[PDB]
């Protein structure tokens, strides 16, 4: 996965 | 949950466009990704890993790199930078 995709997790 | 970031942290919260001193710490872990995507300082290979060792970053983790997925080791870095 992309990094947007892994940080958007902490934004979850 | 309002914080506000010690100087450090508040310097590179600001190099990205947040204009305040007080931050929910939502807002905090926006302006950190979009200054880790900006600088690009994630691996191109493995995205979640982040190298911060010649970076301001370093300086406020403490640490030479971290993956995006230790959450607490992250939210332990904001609280510890926070005033």
């Amino acid at each position: 996965e992309t990094f947007e995709h892994w940080w958007s997790q902490l934004l979850s | 949950t309002l914080v506000r970031p010690k100087p450090l942290l508040l310097k590179l919260l600001k190099s990205v466009g947040a204009q305040k001193d007080t931050y929910t710490m939502k807002e905090v872990l926006f302006y950190l990704g979009q200054y880790i995507m900006t600088k690009r300082l994630y691996d191109e290979k493995q995205q979640h890993i982040v190298y911060c060792s010649n970076d301001l970053l370093g300086d406020l983790f403490g640490v030479p790199s971290f993956s995006v997925k230790e959450h607490r080791k992250i939210y332990t870095m904001i609280y510890r930078n926070l005033v």
